[PDB]
C-alpha cells in the first residue's frame, strides 16, 4: 500500500534492487530513487532494519513507565500511583500550578470538584484533564531546582524520618538528571513502528495474508489516531474527544504492554495479542532464541541403543545421518582428490549416493569427534565428545560406561548429536569434552564411568567362592594355565584353591618393585587378575568385587597408575564382566524368590496381637489414641520379623 | 493405614491391597514429577548466583 | 460355546464366578447421545428440553409469538461409508416445526389469522455412528466425557495459609449450571463478605439490602432475640438457662429470692440445670452487662421525636439512661457469644456503607461493572437478572437437588432460579460453618464430581444457538406489521448450524480418534476428562483432585492414568461402570438381604455407598449363597474392617469391577506393582497393528469383549449360513430370521481392504469364516486389524529367555533373533496421505498436469494420459504423483520469444510448474487415488475411471441381490403353473405386475446410487480439482524400534543377531528374544515372570497337540488329552468340559489349539502358582520352569539353568524412520535467522541455555560460540564458515548475531533508545 503498515515509500521495496512501478530496475542505477513512484532501491533484507513512525494527535503515555513497579512518572513528580492512574484517563483531572487559588500543586479532583472550582475563579488557576496534564507537569518539574532545595532541606531539617525519606528521593532525582533523559520524554509524542519483515504476515488456509497480532494492534493505534486527528479539526465536544483519548491511550498501552489492563481479545481463537513487551518476553524472557542459541547447524538425533563392542572413547554414529552432518566436508574432500570437477558436480554425486562417496566419509571421520548430548542436561557430563564409529543402522550406539553419566535408560529416549567444525573446537572437543579425559565426576571424587549392572553381576559371578567344586585342591603356575582349565570345563569357575601370581607394586620412588608368592585365590579371581595392569595389588582382586569394591578398584588405579592405564583397565573390566555374565546365565524365576516358612506363623501372631490391643479398647484400659500407636508398632515389628525371616532364609541356606 | 499389606507380589494380592497400594504409585509419581521441576528450579538460581 | 468361539476356546482359570456379566463397553457415548437425539414427550435431558427452555417466546409487549410444537430428524444425505470416503460431515436435517400467533389489539387471547407453516431448516446436527463416533469432514472423531464440580452449594475449608497467621477460612460457593457464581467468604477480622462471579471483595450486607430488607430485619433474620424488660425502673431480662453456658458470670444471678449462680464462677451444667428445672424467666441484670451487647431493633422517642438508639449499634451507660428515661419497656439486643452464635452479621452491617435498596443496588452494579454511571433502570435490572431470573440464571434439576440436599430441605425438586429465602438460608448456613457446627465437604468425593458427556454437552451448545437467534426473532417480530413469510425467514439456519458445528469442529473435548489399536479405540471413548471448558485448568489447581480417592471402587480406574503433566486428571472408565440418570457415576452391587446373598443387583451412587456396608469379591460362598466365614472383610464408609456376617447389606458383583478394560487385559495384574501396571497399560495403547495377527497365549477374559464392542471385527447382524465368502465381501442368507414384510434375500458386509487410519496405520479386515459355515447372531464374520479368531491380539507371542548376553540386553534393551525379522511377523504396514489442490487464479485456471513442461521422459512415463500416478508403482523421493501447470504467462510474444515457443513446444504457450512431488526421505508404493472434482468443471479421464469403478462396484452388489429376489417370483411360477397346466387369469397379471414393480425398484435404487457418485462433489470456493494419492509403505522390525510387554517393561532393539549365535535348547529350537534379568528384582513385576512360566506350559501342551496331529492318532487320542487339559486342576473356576464330544468341532478345535494352546488368567483372581506347575507337568515340563540353554557361538552348556517361556511382546508405534534426522544447510526462519521448526525441511535439536552451562563447565569457549554465531546467525558468518569448510581451510569469522540486532530493534520500537557505542 502507498502509506500502509507494509509500504514502498515509508518502509522499503519488494524486489532486490528494483522500484515498485518498474522504471529503475537494474544494478547500474542503484543510488537514485523513483520519479513517478515513491520508492528507493536496495537489498531484499533492507525492510527488516528500516522503520517508520506514527504522529499521535493527543500526547499519550508509555505502558511501562506508568506502571512497571515503582512508577517512574509518579516518583519523579512526587505523587501516588492511584491518583496518577486516574489522572491518565479522563474522569479526574489534576491541577497544574497556581498558588493563588486554594489548591495543591499536584492535586487530583473530580468532575464535580472541577466544575465548582472553575465557577469561583475560572482564570488564573489551570487544570488539564488527560495525559497532557502529566506531560505539562513533567517538563515543568525541574530536576536541578528540586535538587538544590533537597540538599538544603536535608541539612536544615534535623530529624530521622525527614532525612531518611529525603535522601532516597534526592539520589534518584540526581541520577535521573545526570544521565541525560529528561522527564518530558517519558510520555510519548511520537510512536515508532516496528520493521515489517520482523512482524511478517503469515498466510492462512487458501493463501490469504491474515493479519498478525502486531498488525492488528498497529491497525488499532492508526484507526484511533486518524479518528482523533480529524475530531480536533472538526471541533467536537468534550465528551466525544475524551472518549477517543481513552481508546487511543488503551490502544497504545495494549500495543506496548498487554498486561495489567483491559487486555485485547482474550482467548478468541488466538490467545491475547503479541504486544511489544510480549515479543521481548516471549517464552518467559528472551532466553531460548537469543541467550540460549536455539537450533544449531550440523545437528541431528536418533534413538539410543546398546554398544558393548564399541570401546570407551567411541560411539556408533549412523551412516545415513553422518553423511548429511559432514556434507560440506564431502564436497571439499571429493574436489581435493579430483573426483568431482566442481561444486555442481559434487552436489549431484552425494545426492545420488554413489559407491565412491562412502569411502570419502571414512576419510574425514577419523580425527573428527561428535558431541553427543541428552535433553535433560543436569551437569557437564550431559554433553560429551566421542569418535564417530560408522555402523549400518539408524539407532545411535552409546557406550556402556558413559551411560551412568548421562543416566540414559534405553527405553525410547533419543540423544542428540553435533558436528564440531574448525580446528580449535575439535581440539577443545578432543581435549576438554572427551570421555577418556572426563572419567572422574565434577561433583565428587569417585569415578563417573563405572560398572553398573551386567559388568557388576559378571564380576561377582567370576570373583566368588563355594563350599566344594570340581578341581578345588590343585596348585598351578599362573593365569595362562588357570584359564585353560576354567575355559575347557575341568576346573570350576568359582572354587577354593591356591595358585601363584607375580604381583607388582610401586614401593620405591618412581620404580616397579617385583614380587611373587603362592597366595590363596579362586580360579575366577586368577583369570580376572590378567585385567589388572601390573602395579595393582593382589588384595583387590581376591574378593567379592561387588559395586563398591569394583568402583574403588578403578579409583585406586587412577591415583596410583594414571589416566592412560585406568582408561584401558576400566574398558577391560566391562569386556570381562560382560563375557563372564554370559557364562553364568543367571535368571530370576518364580521359585527363585523363596518366601519364608514362618510367614503364616508370624502373620497369626501379628493378627492376634491386634485383637489383644482391640480387646483392651472395648474392655476399658486402652484408649482410641493409644490404639493407633500400639497397633502401628505391632504391624511395623511384624514387617521387620517377616523381612528378617526372608533375609535369613534367602542369604545363607 | 490400619490393615497392612500381608500378601506379597509372589502370592495372589487381593483387591483391597491393590486399591490401597495405588495411592502410593499415584502420589509417588506426582512427587517425583514435582521433584524434577524443583531440581530444574534449584539449578537455575544456583547457576545465576555464581 | 457358540460359533466362532467353537474354533478355539481358552482354558479360563479364576474361582470367582461371573454372576453379572460384562455389559456393552461403549455405552456411555451411545446412551447419552440416545437421550439427546430422541423424541421425548416429557421434561428430560434431550432436544425437547433444549427447545422448551426458550421455545415459547414473545415480542416486547406486542402480542406476537412463535411457539415450537415439535421437531423431526430427517434422513442422512450420505451414509457412513459414502460420507467417510468423500470428505464431509455425517449429519441429518433438523425439521423444526413451529406455530405463529398474533393476538388482537384491545382484545382478549384470541388469534386473528394464524399461519402454521412447514418445518424450518435449522442446519444439520451431526449424528453418531454404530460403533460410537462422529464423522467430521471424513475423519472419525470422539468427544471425551467431561468432569467437573456439580451445580449446588459447597462449603469449602481453605485452611492453613489463609492469612499466614494460623487462621482457617470458612467460605461457600453456590455454583450454578448456567449463570453467575455466588461466592461468599470470611475475613481475618471475622466479618462476612461476598464475591459475584469470582470478582473483587465486598461487604455481605449489600446482598441482603439489594433484595428488599431493612437494617432491623437483617439482624433479626440472621441472629437470638434476648428481650430486656423494664419493671419498676430497673434492668431485667428473660434469662434463658442455655444462654449462660460457655461464659463467665458477671453479676450475681438471682430469681425469686434464691441465688442461682454467684458473680465469679463460670456457668456450669449445675447452674444451667437449676434455672431450666425451676423455669425462671425473670432475672435481675445490671446496666454494665448491656454495654457489650448491641441493640437489635430501632426505638425513636415518642414525646421528644428523635432517634434515641439506631438499629445495629453498641449500647452504653448514657444510651441506656436515655431509653429508660423516655419510657421503653421492651428492648431487644443480640445472644452474641464467642462459642456458638458469633457476631458475624452485626459486624458486617457496620462496615457496609449502603443502607437503602437503591444505594445497595448502585454499589453492586458499580462493583461488577465499574466505569459507567448507575441509575434506576440499570441498578434494578443488573441485580435482578444476575440471580432472580429465568433466561440468564438457571440451576436446573441437578442443582436444585444438590442445593436442597446440602441445606437439608424437604422438597427434592422445585424452582430453577434462586430467591431471597434461599440466599438468606445460604448466608445463615455459611455463618454456622464459620462458627463451629457443620463440617466442611470434600472435593475429592465423587458425589460432588458431576460426570458430563457428549449428549449433555451437545444440548448446552444447541441451547446457545437458540438464545442467539431468539434476539433476532424478537426484534424482527416487533418491526414487521403483518404476519406473512414469518416462520421460514425468522428462524435462520446459520446461527443454529455454526454454533453447534463449532463444538464438533474445534474444541478441547472433541478430538481425533486415537485409532492405531482396537484397545486404544475403545478406551479413548471410555475416558473421563477433568481439563476442558467448564472444568478446572492445569495451572488453576494441582493438588487433592489429582490424587486418587476412596469413593472410586469401580467408577473410574485407580491404575490407568497417563504419566506426565496430567497425572490423575485424565481418568479411565472402569469395566463394569455405568452412568446414572442424574449425572454421577454408578457401580453395581449384589443385594445381600439377610444371610443369603441374593442374585438381584443394584447400582449404588457415590453418596449412597457411604451409609451401607459392602463385602469384598474374594469370599467363600456357602450353600444357598450363605456366609462361610464368621467375620468377613467388609468396607464401610471408606475404611476397611472385618464386619459381621448378618450385618453385610451389599457385596461385589465381580472381581474385575474396580479394574478397567485396559487394566483387565493385563494378565497377572496382582503380581505386578501399581507403578509398572500404570506404565504397562499406557504402552499397551500405543501398539502398532501387526501384519500376521497371532492370538495371545496368556489371555485374561476381556479379549473377546473388546474385539466385538470396539467395532474392528465385522460382527454378524442376523444368524444363518454363508453363501459366498470372499476378501472383498461376505454375504449371508438369513433363512430363519429374514425380513418382516416379505421380500429380501440375504445380508451383506463389505470388508475394508487396506485403508488409511488416523495415526497412519493400515486398517485391513480379513475373512475368518469358511466357504459355507453356519453362523449365529452376535458372531464375528471378518477379523479386523489386530484381531484373531474373534479376539484382541495387539502384538504377538514370542519365545523369551531371561539371561545376559555380552552386554547387549542392558538396562532396557532386547536382543531379537533373525528368525523374527525374516518371517515378517513384527513388520507393519503404514499409509501416507498426500494431496494436490490449487487453482482459480486471475490469469487463468490451473490445469491438472496434462504433460508438464521442462521434465524428462522418465517422469512423464510414470504418469498416465490424464496426468496421475498408476495403481501400484514404486514412488521414490523426487517422482511426480500429481502434475501441475499454473498460468503465469501473457508476456507479449516478441520475434525471438515467438520462435522459441513454437520450436520448443512445452504446452499451450508458457506456464509455471507447481506439481506435487514425493518428499525427499519418505518412499513406498501407491495403493489408491481419490479425485474430488468440483461442480461446473468437466471430469478428467482419471475421475471418470474412478467414478466408473465405484459405479460398477455399486452395480455388482445391487445386481447380486436381484438374482435371489427376482428368482423368488420366477421359480414360484414354474412350481404352481405346471400343476394347473381358465382359473389362472386375473392373478396371472398380478404376478407379472409385481415382478415388474420389483424390477423397477432395482432401476430406481440403482439410479439413486449411480447419481450419488456423480453429484457428490464436495469443494470449497476457488477449488476446481482435488486429487489425493495414498502411498503405502512397509517397515520391518529393526535396531532402535520400540517394543514392550503388558507388565510395564519397555524395550529397544540393540541388534538383529543371526540364529546361529542365539541360545538353543535340547531340541534345537532357537529362542526369539533375550530379556534382561536385572530389571525384574528392582521393578516389582512378578506377573511378567509368571506369564513366561504359564506361557511355557501353554506352548508345551500345544506342541503335544501338534505332535499328536502330525503323527495322526485319530479322534480317540486327541479327545482324551483335550478334556484332561481343559480341567487340569481342581477348584471351582467354572471349567467347561467337552460336554458331548463333537465329531467335526473337536477336530477343528485341535487344529487351532496346535502351535500354542491359549489359557486365560483374570486380572484380580488369576491363575495360582500350584495350578501353573500342574499345567507344566501335564505337557512335559519342569516345575521350576527352566532349561539348560547351550550357547550358540561357543557350543558349550551354560552354568545356571536359564528360565524359558513365551512372554507376550507388542511393538509400540515409535519407529526410527520417524525419529532419526540430520542436517547441514537449508531453509532458515525469516524473523530470526535460526532453523525453522524441526520436522523435515531443515534440522532442529534445540541447544538451549542448559547445554551452554555444560559447555561453559568444561571451559571450551570456541566450541560454545560456534553454536550461536558461526552455525546459526550472522549473514556474513554462514557464507564464510561454509566456504571455509568447503575449501578445507577451516577457521571462522563469527561477527554479530542477527537475532541480537532484532532485540535492539524490538527495544527501539517501544520508545527506548539502545545502540552499540564505538
Ligand atoms: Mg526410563
Ligand atoms: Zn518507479
Amino acid at each position: 500500500e502507498r502509506d500502509g503498515l507494509f509500504c514502498a515509500r515509508i518502509f522499503g521495496p519488494v524486489k532486490d534492487y528494483e522500484c515498485l512501478c518498474g522504471k529503475y530496475k537494474r544494478l547500474k542505477h542503484r543510488g537514485v530513487i523513483c520519479e513517478k513512484c515513491g520508492v528507493e532501491v536496495t537489498q531484499t533484507k533492507v525492510r527488516r532494519e528500516r522503520m517508520g513512525h506514527i504522529e499521535l494527535a493527543s500526547p499519550t503515555a508509555h505502558i511501562w513507565f506508568l506502571k512497571s513497579l515503582p512508577s517512574r512518572i509518579g516518583l519523579l513528580l512526587d505523587m501516588p500511583l492511584r491518583d496518577i492512574e486516574r489522572v491518565l484517563y479522563f474522569e479526574s483531572y489534576v491541577v497544574i500550578e497556581g498558588g493563588m487559588t486554594n489548591l495543591e500543586r499536584q492535586q487530583i479532583l473530580t468532575e464535580e470538584q472541577y466544575l465548582d472550582a472553575l465557577e469561583e475563579f475560572g482564570d488564573e488557576f489551570d487544570a488539564k484533564m488527560g495525559a497532557e496534564a502529566i506531560q505539562a507537569l513533567l517538563k515543568s518539574m525541574d530536576l536541578e531546582q528540586e535538587c538544590e532545595q533537597l540538599r538544603e532541606e536535608l541539612n536544615e531539617t534535623n530529624s530521622e524520618t525527614k532525612r531518611k525519606k529525603l535522601t532516597k528521593r534526592i539520589k534518584l532525582l540526581e541520577a535521573f538528571v545526570q544521565s541525560g533523559n529528561k522527564p518530558e520524554w517519558m510520555i510519548l509524542t511520537v510512536l515508532p513502528v516496528l520493521p515489517p519483515d520482523l512482524r511478517p504476515l503469515v498466510p492462512l488456509d487458501g493463501g490469504r495474508f491474515a493479519t498478525s497480532d502486531l498488525n492488528d494492534l498497529y491497525r488499532r493505534v492508526i484507526n484511533r489516531n486518524n479518528r482523533l486527528k480529524r475530531l480536533l479539526d472538526l471541533a467536537a465536544p468534550d465528551i466525544i474527544v475524551r472518549n477517543e483519548k481513552r481508546m487511543l491511550q488503551e490502544a497504545v498501552d495494549a500495543l506496548l504492554d498487554n498486561g495489567r489492563r483491559g487486555r485485547a481479545i482474550t482467548g478468541s481463537n488466538k490467545r491475547p495479542l503479541k504486544s511489544l513487551a510480549d515479543m521481548i518476553k516471549g517464552k518467559q524472557g528472551r532466553f531460548r532464541q537469543n541467550l540460549l542459541g536455539k537450533r544449531v547447524d550440523y545437528s541431528g538425533r536418533s534413538v539410543i541403543t546398546v554398544g558393548p563392542y564399541l570401546r570407551l572413547h567411541q560411539c556408533g554414529l549412523p551412516k545415513k545421518m553422518a553423511l548429511e552432518l559432514f556434507k560440506p566436508f564431502i564436497y571439499g574432500k571429493l574436489e581435493l582428490r579430483g573426483l568431482a570437477t566442481t561444486i555442481k558436480a559434487a552436489k549431484k554425486m552425494v545426492e545420488r549416493e554413489e559407491a565412491v562417496v562412502w569411502d570419502i566419509l571414512d576419510e574425514v571421520i577419523r580425527e573428527h569427534p561428535v558431541l553427543l548430548n541428552r535433553a535433560p542436561t543436569l551437569h557437564r557430563l550431559g554433553i560429551q565428545a566421542f569418535e564417530p564409529v560408522l555402523i549400518e543402522g539408524k539407532a545411535i550406539q552409546l557406550h556402556p560406561l558413559v551411560c551412568a553419566a548421562y543416566n540414559a535408560d534405553f527405553d525410547g529416549d533419543q540423544m542428540a548429536v553435533h558436528v564440531p567444525l574448525t580446528l580449535e573446537a575439535q581440539l577443545e572437543a578432543r581435549a576438554l569434552m572427551m570421555s577418556t579425559n572426563n572419567i572422574l565426576s565434577p561433583a565428587n571424587g569417585e569415578p563417573i564411568i563405572v560398572p553398573s549392572q551386567d559388568v557388576v553381576l559378571g564380576l561377582y559371578y567370576m570373583t566368588r567362592d563355594c563350599v566344594n567344586a570340581k578341581g578345588e585342591g590343585m596348585v598351578l603356575t599362573g593365569p595362562k594355565e588357570a584359564e585353560r582349565l576354567y575355559r575347557s570345563g575341568l576346573a570350576s569357575l568359582h572354587a577354593r584353591v591356591k595358585v601363584r601370581i607375580t604381583e607388582y607394586e610401586k614401593d620405591a620412588n618412581g620404580e616397579l618393585v617385583a614380587k611373587t608368592s603362592l597366595k590363596d585365590t579362586t580360579v575366577g579371581r586368577a583369570i580376572l587378575w590378567m585385567i589388572v595392569p601390573k602395579g595393582l595389588p593382589y588384595s583387590i582382586v581376591n574378593q567379592a568385587l561387588g559395586k563398591k569394591a569394583i568402583s574403588k578398584m578403578l579409583n585406586t588405579c587412577y591415583r596410583i597408575l594414571g589416566l592412560k592405564p585406568t582408561v584401558i583397565f576400566a574398558d577391560q573390566i566391562m569386556y570381562t564382566g560382560f563375557a563372564y555374565a554370559a557364562r553364568s546365565g543367571a535368571s530370576v524365576g518364580i521359585d527363585d524368590m523363596v518366601i519364608p516358612e514362618k510367614k503364616h506363623e508370624i502373620i497369626s501372631e501379628a493378627e492376634a496381637e491386634v485383637a489383644e490391643i482391640q480387646e483392651q479398647f472395648q474392655s476399658g484400659l486402652v484408649t482410641a489414641g493409644e490404639r493407633y500407636n500400639k497397633v502401628i508398632d505391632i504391624w511395623a515389628a511384624a514387617n521387620d520379623r517377616v523381612s528378617k525371616a526372608m533375609m535369613d532364609n534367602l542369604q545363607t541356606e | 493405614i490400619e490393615t497392612p499389606i500381608t500378601a506379597n507380589f509372589r502370592e495372589g494380592l487381593n483387591v483391597l491391597q491393590y486399591f490401597i497400594s495405588t495411592h502410593g504409585a499415584r502420589k509417588g509419581l506426582a512427587d517425583t514429577a514435582l521433584k524434577t521441576a524443583n531440581s530444574g528450579y534449584l539449578t537455575r538460581r544456583l547457576v545465576d548466583v555464581a | 460355546y457358540s460359533y466362532t468361539e467353537k474354533k478355539r476356546i481358552r482354558k479360563d482359570f479364576g474361582k470367582r464366578p461371573q454372576v453379572l456379566d460384562v455389559p456393552y463397553l461403549l455405552s456411555i457415548q451411545l446412551d447419552s447421545f440416545q437421550k439427546f437425539i430422541e423424541q421425548d414427550p416429557e421434561g428430560q435431558y434431550g432436544l425437547e428440553a433444549a427447545f422448551r427452555s426458550v421455545f415459547p417466546i414473545q415480542s416486547y409487549s406486542g402480542n406476537s409469538e412463535l411457539q415450537y410444537v415439535s421437531y423431526r430428524l430427517g434422513e442422512p444425505v450420505f451414509d457412513v461409508q459414502e460420507c467417510q470416503i468423500r470428505g464431509v460431515t455425517y449429519s441429518a436435517p433438523l425439521r423444526v416445526k413451529l406455530r405463529l400467533v398474533i393476538y388482537e389489539r384491545e382484545a382478549p387471547e384470541g388469534t386473528v389469522k394464524d399461519i402454521k407453516e412447514q418445518e424450518v431448516y435449522m442446519g444439520e446436527i451431526p449424528l453418531m455412528t454404530d460403533n460410537g463416533t462422529f464423522v467430521i469432514n471424513g475423519t472419525e472423531r470422539v468427544i471425551v466425557s467431561q468432569l467437573h464440580r456439580s451445580p449446588g452449594v459447597f462449603f469449602d475449608s481453605d485452611k492453613g495459609k489463609t492469612h499466614s497467621s494460623g487462621k482457617v477460612l470458612y467460605n461457600a460457593r453456590i455454583i450454578p449450571y448456567r449463570g453467575s457464581w455466588l461466592d461468599f467468604e470470611f475475613d481475618p477480622k471475622d466479618n462476612l463478605f461476598v464475591r459475584i462471579d469470582r470478582r473483587r471483595k465486598l461487604p455481605a450486607t449489600i446482598i441482603l439490602r439489594a433484595l428488599n430488607y431493612t437494617t432491623e430485619q437483617i439482624l433479626d433474620l440472621f441472629f437470638e432475640k434476648v428481650i430486656f424488660e423494664i419493671r419498676d425502673n430497673k434492668l431485667q431480662m428473660e434469662l434463658v438457662p442455655e444462654r449462660l453456658r460457655g461464659e463467665t458470670a458477671s453479676f450475681d444471678i438471682e430469681a425469686n429470692g434464691k441465688v442461682y449462680v454467684e458473680k465469679g464462677r463460670r456457668i456450669t451444667a449445675r447452674h444451667i440445670r437449676q434455672l431450666e428445672k425451676d423455669d425462671v424467666k425473670l432475672i435481675e441484670v445490671p446496666v454494665e452487662y448491656i454495654a457489650g451487647k448491641v441493640v437489635a431493633k430501632d426505638y425513636i422517642d415518642e414525646s421528644t421525636g428523635e432517634l434515641i438508639c439506631a438499629a445495629n449499634m453498641e449500647l452504653s451507660l448514657d444510651l441506656l439512661a436515655k431509653l429508660s428515661q423516655s419510657g421503653h419497656k421492651r428492648i431487644e439486643t443480640l445472644f452474641t457469644n464467642d462459642l456458638d452464635h458469633g457476631p458475624y452479621i452485626s459486624e458486617t452491617l457496620r462496615v457496609d456503607p449502603t443502607n437503602d435498596r437503591l444505594s445497595a443496588l448502585v454499589e453492586i452494579y458499580r462493583m461488577m461493572r465499574p466505569g459507567e454511571p448507575p441509575t434506576r433502570e440499570a441498578a434494578e435490572s443488573l441485580f435482578e437478572n444476575l440471580f432472580f431470573s429465568e433466561d440468564r440464571y438457571d440451576l436446573s434439576a441437578v442443582g436444585r437437588m444438590k442445593f436442597n440436599r446440602s441445606l437439608l430441605r424437604e422438597e427434592i425438586e422445585g424452582s430453577g432460579i434462586l430467591s431471597k429465602d434461599d440466599i438468606i438460608d445460604v448466608m445463615k448456613k455459611l455463618i454456622d460453618i464459620r462458627n463451629g457446627k457443620g463440617e466442611v465437604d470434600d472435593i475429592d468425593h465423587l458425589g460432588n464430581r458431576r460426570i458430563r458427556s457428549v449428549g449433555e454437552m451437545a444440548e448446552n451448545q444447541f441451547r446457545v444457538g437458540l438464545v442467539r437467534v431468539e434476539r433476532a426473532v424478537k426484534e424482527r417480530l416487533s418491526l414487521g406489521d403483518l404476519d406473512t413469510l414469518m416462520p421460514q425467514d425468522m428462524i435462520n439456519a446459520k446461527p443454529i448450524s455454526a454454533a453447534v458445528k463449532e463444538f464438533f469442529g474445534s474444541s478441547q473435548l472433541s478430538q481425533f480418534m486415537d485409532q492405531n489399536n482396537p484397545l486404544s479405540e475403545i478406551t479413548h471413548k471410555r475416558r473421563i476428562s477433568a481439563l476442558g471448558p467448564g472444568g478446572l485448568t492445569r495451572e488453576r489447581a494441582g493438588f487433592e483432585v489429582r490424587d486418587v480417592h476412596p469413593t472410586h471402587y469401580g467408577r473410574v480406574c485407580p491404575i490407568e492414568t497417563p504419566e506426565g503433566p496430567n497425572i490423575g486428571l485424565i481418568n479411565s472408565l472402569s469395566v463394569y461402570a455405568q452412568t446414572n440418570e442424574y449425572g454421577f457415576l454408578e457401580t453395581p452391587y449384589r443385594k445381600v438381604t439377610d444371610g443369603v446373598v441374593t442374585d438381584e443387583i443394584h447400582y449404588l451412587s457415590a453418596i449412597e455407598e457411604g451409609n451401607y456396608v459392602i463385602a469384598q469379591a474374594n469370599s467363600n460362598l456357602d450353600e444357598e449363597g450363605h456366609f462361610v466365614e464368621d467375620l468377613v472383610t467388609c468396607r464401610s464408609k471408606g475404611e476397611s474392617s472385618l464386619f459381621s456376617r448378618d450385618q453385610v447389606d451389599y457385596m461385589d458383583v465381580s472381581t474385575q469391577q474396580v479394574v478397567s478394560v485396559g487394566a483387565s487385559l493385563i494378565p497377572f495384574l496382582e503380581h505386578d506393582d501399581a507403578n509398572r501396571a500404570l506404565m504397562g497399560a499406557n504402552m499397551q495403547r500405543q501398539a502398532v497393528p501387526t501384519l500376521r495377527a497371532d492370538k495371545p497365549l496368556v489371555g485374561t477374559g476381556m479379549e473377546r469383549a473388546v474385539a466385538v464392542d470396539s467395532g474392528v471385527t465385522a460382527v454378524a447382524k442376523r444368524g444363518g449360513v454363508v453363501q459366498y465368502v470372499d476378501a472383498s465381501r461376505i454375504v449371508i442368507k438369513v433363512n430363519e430370521d429374514e425380513m418382516y414384510p416379505g421380500e429380501a434375500g440375504i445380508d451383506i458386509y463389505n470388508l475394508t481392504k487396506y485403508t488409511r487410519s488416523n495415526q497412519n496405520t493400515c486398517i485391513n479386515q480379513m475373512p475368518c469364516v469358511s466357504l459355507g459355515e453356519p453362523v449365529e447372531r452376535g458372531d464375528v464374520l471378518a477379523d479386523g486389524p489386530s484381531t484373531d479368531l474373534g479376539e484382541l491380539a495387539l502384538g504377538q507371542n514370542m519365545r523369551v529367555a531371561f539371561m545376559p548376553w555380552n552386554g547387549y540386553n542392558f538396562e532396557d534393551s532386547i536382543l531379537v533373533s533373525e528368525r523374527v525379522v525374516q518371517e515378517d511377523r513384527f513388520t507393519t504396514i503404514h499409509i501416507q496421505e498426500l494431496a494436490c489442490v490449487s487453482r482459480d487464479t486471475k490469469l487463468g485456471p490451473e490445469e491438472i498436469t496434462a504433460d508438464i513442461p521442462n521434465v524428462g521422459e522418465a517422469a512423464l512415463s510414470k504418469l498416465d494420459e490424464s496426468g496421475i500416478v498408476y495403481i501400484g508403482a514404486e514412488v521414490t523421493g523426487g517422482d511426480i504423483l500429481v502434475g501441475k501447470v499454473t498460468p503465469k504467462g501473457e508476456t507479449q510474444l516478441t520475434p525471438e520469444e515467438k520462435l522459441l515457443r513454437a520450436i520448443f513446444g512445452e504446452k499451450a504457450s508458457d506456464v509455471k510448474d507447481s506439481s506435487l512431488r514425493v518428499p525427499n526421505g519418505v518412499s513406498g508404493t501407491v495403493i489408491d487415488v481419490q479425485v474430488f472434482t468440483r461442480d461446473g468443471v468437466e471430469k478428467d479421464k482419471r475421475a471418470l475411471e474412478i467414478e466408473e469403478m465405484q459405479l460398477k462396484q455399486a452395480k455388482k452388489d445391487l445386481s447380486e441381490e436381484l438374482q435371489i429376489l427376482e428368482a423368488g417370483l420366477f421359480s414360484r411360477i414354474r412350481a404352481v403353473l405346471v400343476a394347473g397346466g381358465e382359473e389362472k387369469q386375473n392373478q396371472l397379471e398380478q404376478l407379472a405386475e409385481q415382478y415388474d414393480e420389483l424390477k423397477h425398484e432395482f432401476e430406481k435404487k440403482l439410479e439413486a446410487k449411480r447419481r450419488k457418485i456423480t453429484q457428490g462433489d464436495d469443494l470449497a470456493p476457488g477449488v476446481l480439482k482435488i486429487v489425493k494419492v495414498y502411498l503405502a509403505v512397509k517397515r520391518r522390525i529393526q535396531p532402535g524400534d520400540k517394543m514392550a510387554g503388558r507388565h510395564g517393561n519397555k524395550g529397544v532393539i540393540s541388534k538383529i543377531n543371526p540364529i546361529e549365535d542365539m541360545p538353543y535348547d535340547e531340541n534345537g529350537t532357537p529362542v526369539d528374544i533375550v530379556l534382561n534379568p536385572l530389571g525384574v528384582p528392582s521393578r516389582m513385576n512378578i506377573g511378567q515372570i509368571l506369564e513366561t512360566h504359564l506361557g511355557m506350559a501353554a506352548k508345551g501342551i500345544g506342541d503335544k497337540i501338534n505332535a499328536m496331529l502330525k503323527q495322526q492318532q485319530e479322534v480317540a487320542k486327541l479327545r482324551e488329552f483335550i478334556q484332561r487339559a481343559y480341567d487340569l486342576g481342581a477348584d471351582v473356576r467354572q471349567k467347561v468340559d467337552l460336554s458331548t464330544f463333537s465329531d467335526e468341532e473337536v477336530m477343528r478345535l485341535a487344529e487351532n489349539l496346535r502351535k500354542g494352546m491359549p489359557i486365560a488368567t483374570p486380572v484380580f483372581d488369576g491363575a495360582k502358582e500350584a495350578e501353573i506347575k500342574e499345567l507344566l507337568k501335564l505337557g512335559d515340563l519342569p516345575t521350576s520352569g527352566q532349561i539348560r540353554l547351550y550357547d550358540g557361538r561357543t557350543g558349550e552348556q551354560f552354568e545356571r539353568p536359564v528360565t524359558v517361556g513365551y512372554m507376550y511382546m507388542l511393538k509400540l508405534n515409535h519407529l526410527v524412520d520417524d525419529k532419526m534426522h540430520a542436517r547441514s544447510t537449508g531453509s532458515y526462519s525469516l524473523v530470526t535467522q535460526q532453523p525453522l521448526g524441526g520436522k523435515a525441511q531443515f534440522g532442529g535439536q534445540r541447544f538451549g541455555e542448559m547445554e551452554v552451562w555444560a559447555l561453559e563447565a568444561y571451559g571450551a569457549a570456541y566450541t560454545l560460540q560456534e553454536m550461536l554465531t558461526v552455525k546459526s546467525d550472522d549473514v556474513n558468518g554462514r557464507t564464510k564458515m561454509y566456504k571455509n569448510i568447503v575449501d578445507g581451510n577451516h577457521q571462522m569469522e563469527p561477527g554479530m548475531p542477527e537475532s541480537f540486532n532484532v532485540l535492539l530493534k524490538e527495544i527501539r520500537s517501544l520508545g527506548i533508545n539502545i545502540e552499540l557505542e564505538d
